[PDB]
RNA sequence: AGGACCGAACCGACUAAUGUUGAAAAAUUAGCGGAUGACUUGUGGCUGGGGGUGAAAGGCCAAUCAAACCGGGAGAUAGCU
RNA sequence: GUUUAUUAAAAACACAGCACUGUGCAAACACGAAAGUGGACGUAUACGGUGUGACGCCUGCCCGGUGCCGGAAGGUUAAUU
RNA sequence: UGAGCGUUUGAUGUUCUAACGUUGACCCGUAAUCCGGGUUGCGGACAGUGUCUGGUGGGUAGUUUGACUGGGGCGGUCU
């Protein structure tokens, strides 16, 4: 089916593209998020009415993501305590929720879906690197320390 | 010996009585057939 | 029941015909699936039991025109 | 414990009872009791959907803590108790805050002993810990299948599973069936094996004991007529058919599992 | 203690006789078996006909059962009487 | 103990015990177009199906046939195309 | 890793989540082990269902299973 991309979506196209896509991809991902619109002629003219100013909202969203990423890289170190026994082996875990609540406690707020933990869910104490993304193009790093309760 | 009809009025009314006939569509057709035939006694209810 | 909420496809009845042409009664059921459709207008997911043909006409006509047709028919959701 | 009755009557000749003198001879704990009525093996359509069930002694249901989710609070075992709903015995335990619960009683548990639950409890029998924190090779029971859903595996008397491997988010269990099955590591299990392991060694001795247990007689299909069962019929004892259920599926080797949704969790089927 | 023993109520029904247009469409009389149990019984409730239920006799399902009864297709068909 | 209410109570049925087989739990299985319910608020020392039938001593040889289980490299083979 | 023409269609093997499943947990409607919505975890394009299709299928159903004959069956016969 034919859709119009309102944003850069991976390896499909830029802002505005007569692109042929799979129907499940349009129906379950691209249209329920703000990423694509079906390509009926009313929707094509309705997009082309404000296509010249559609780049401004994407630019300010990218600028807000860059400002949040600099904030995160200015913060750079977060501390969470948890119940660990002999050595460092945490009895529980410090997961997304705990990490997201820790950055909201440390500085300005971050959401639950921004963390991109590559190794795991932080089962051991010590120093860890936690990745963040607010946009599809931006990426940030946080040093996270887990200590005893 | 013990014959087949062992009378209980409460079981009679719960099995064949008027509200048991109205509780289902088929008992309502039973009542409709008896009314169309012109039965002086619609159910077992006294 | 087994009714598509968009197209109104119901189970219909036919015959299972054998090689010796023995007919036995059978049903043709619609290809029905419960599905959550995102409405861009009202910021919501509506769950509809739709046929796959109903999902095709939902993709063709939009979910708003289809939901207007169900609202005109008095179909709730 | 295992006691052979003296043959003072033909129904008592072969009876083997198990006796447990540490079980509580008094009444069960009333706030943990609940009515459960008999079904006769009959569903809500009133039809017999499971044969040979009916009668027997009326039983009260004991609410047994299969979740074991009171973390960090120690409990002391008040008493061991008979449970008519299960082959295992139960334990009335009293926590430190004052709430009483019923747990499945493991083998190495007596009155006065201490149990704990949660991620930081010690590795002793009766302690319930997520299987991430249980070391590999340990013998556990009351095993959760989903995390937080409460114990489903190894609840019968004498039973246990072995945690034979731990890889990633899943541990591998050897069940009492002999099969190896993956269960995720956030699931909880209670250390030790279930007690009352002499429950297999009881001999009912007579038909009446099974009728007290609520099992109605099983009639062989070859004793019936052909209208009642595929095995029915014959002048004298005749069989000449492949052995089947009363609905016609072969009952001497034909496998009946068809899940496909849980097939990823079985690493090896039983032998 | 006991699907333990003897034996009434209670439940059953092995033998014989009578009765066979009966006192009775299955009983009477004399004996007989179980008689704390897989017992028996009252009052309610549930399971519906290719279905139920069956310690299994094709048993029972209202004096009817190798497919209940009632009404309908129906004046089925009958190379038979 | 049970059974052919009403010509058969038995050596028949059941039975405790035994064995085979199924079944990892949303279990197998069953009633049900389905929802669901029983199995079971049970979890393989559990539940279903089958045969055998306390207990004692035992249960030999045959996988050619028919079934069941496992394999899948070849041969053959449906809709589709 | 194959076929046309880097591209496009397959065949497999991983990874993901967003359809779908959840008889996981929690919150709300709500005094509610039904249901629905939400949050979250797990599974995940699998499972499951519709149509078509091959197998299997006395579990169930409708039926057939000849005639002659010194009765019938068995034997024999049928042009
Ligand atoms: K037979
Ligand atoms: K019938
Ligand atoms: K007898
Ligand atoms: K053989
Ligand atoms: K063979
Ligand atoms: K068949
Ligand atoms: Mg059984
Ligand atoms: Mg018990
Ligand atoms: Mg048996
Ligand atoms: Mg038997
Ligand atoms: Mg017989
Ligand atoms: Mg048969
Ligand atoms: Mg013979
Ligand atoms: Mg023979
Ligand atoms: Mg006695
Ligand atoms: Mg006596
Ligand atoms: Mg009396
Ligand atoms: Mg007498
Ligand atoms: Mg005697
Ligand atoms: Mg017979
Ligand atoms: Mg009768
Ligand atoms: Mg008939
Ligand atoms: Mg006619
Ligand atoms: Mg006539
Ligand atoms: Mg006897
Ligand atoms: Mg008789
Ligand atoms: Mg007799
Ligand atoms: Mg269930
Ligand atoms: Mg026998
Ligand atoms: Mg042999
Ligand atoms: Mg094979
Ligand atoms: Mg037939
Ligand atoms: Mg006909
Ligand atoms: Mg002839």
């Amino acid at each position: 089916m034919q859709v119009i991309l309102l944003d850069k979506v991976a390896n499909l196209g830029s802002l505005g593209d007569q692109v042929n896509v799979k129907a499940g991809y349009a129906r379950n991902f691209l249209v329920p998020q703000g990423k694509a619109v079906p390509a009926t002629k009313k929707n094509i003219e309705f997009f082309e009415a404000r296509r010249a100013e559609l780049e401004a909202k994407l630019a300010e969203v990218l600028a807000a993501a860059n400002a949040r990423a600099e904030k995160i890289n200015a913060l750079e170190t977060v501390t969470i305590a948890s119940k660990a026994g002999d050595e460092g082996k945490l009895f529980g875990s410090i997961g997304t929720r705990d990490i997201a609540d820790a950055v909201t406690a440390a500085g300005v707020e971050v959401a639950k879906s921004e963390v991109r933990l590559p190794n795991g869910v932080l089962r051991t104490t010590g120093e860890h690197e936690v990745s963040f993304q607010v946009h599809s193009e931006v990426f940030a790093k946080v040093i996270v320390n887990v200590v005893a309760e | 010996m013990k014959r087949t009809f062992q009378p209980s009025v409460l079981k009679r009314n719960r099995s064949h009585g008027f509200r048991a006939r109205m509780a289902t569509k088929n008992g309502r057709q039973v009542l409709a057939r008896r009314r169309a035939k012109g039965r002086a006694r619609l159910t077992v209810s006294k | 029941s087994r009714v598509c909420q968009v197209t109104g496809k119901r189970p219909v009845t036919g015959n299972n015909r054998s090689h010796a042409l023995n007919a036995t009664k059978r049903r043709f059921l619609p290809n029905l699936h419960s599905h959550r459709f995102w409405v861009e207008s009202e910021k919501r997911f509506v769950t509809l039991r739709v046929s796959a043909k109903g999902m095709r006409v939902i993709d063709k006509k939009g979910i708003d025109t289809v939901l207007a047709e169900l609202r005109a028919r008095g179909e709730k959701y | 414990a295992v006691v052979k009755c003296k043959p003072t009557s033909p129904g008592r000749r072969h009876v083997v009872k198990v006796v447990n003198p540490e079980l509580h001879k008094g009444k069960p704990f009333a706030p943990l009791l609940e009515k459960n009525s008999k079904s006769g093996g009959r569903n809500n359509n009133g039809r017999i959907t499971t044969r040979h069930i009916g009668g027997g002694h009326k039983q009260a249901y004991r609410i047994v803590d299969f979740k074991r989710n009171k973390d960090g609070i120690p409990a002391v075992v008040e008493r061991l108790e008979y449970d008519p709903n299960r082959s295992a015995n139960i334990a009335l335990v009293l926590y430190k805050d004052g709430e009483r619960r019923y747990i499945l009683a493991p083998k190495g548990l007596k009155a006065g002993d201490q149990i704990q639950s949660g991620v930081d409890a010690a590795i002793k029998p009766g302690n319930t810990l997520p299987m991430r924190n249980i070391p590999v090779g340990s013998t556990v029971h009351n095993v959760e299948m989903k995390p937080g859903k409460g114990g489903q595996l190894a609840r019968s008397a004498g039973t246990y599973v072995q945690i034979v491997a731990r890889d990633g988010a899943y541990v591998t269990l050897r069940l009492r069936s002999g099969e190896m099955r993956k269960v995720e590591a956030d699931c909880r299990a209670t250390l030790g094996e279930v007690g009352n392991a002499e429950h297999m060694l009881r001999v009912l001795g007579k038909a009446g004991a099974a009728r007290w247990r609520g099992v109605r007689p099983t009639v062989r299909g070859t004793a019936m007529n052909p209208v009642d069962h595929p095995h029915g019929g014959g002048e004298g004892r005749n069989f000449g058919k492949h052995p089947v259920t009363p609905w016609g599926v072969q009952t001497k080797g034909k496998k009946t599992r068809s899940n496909k949704r849980t097939d990823k969790f079985i690493v090896r089927r039983r032998s």
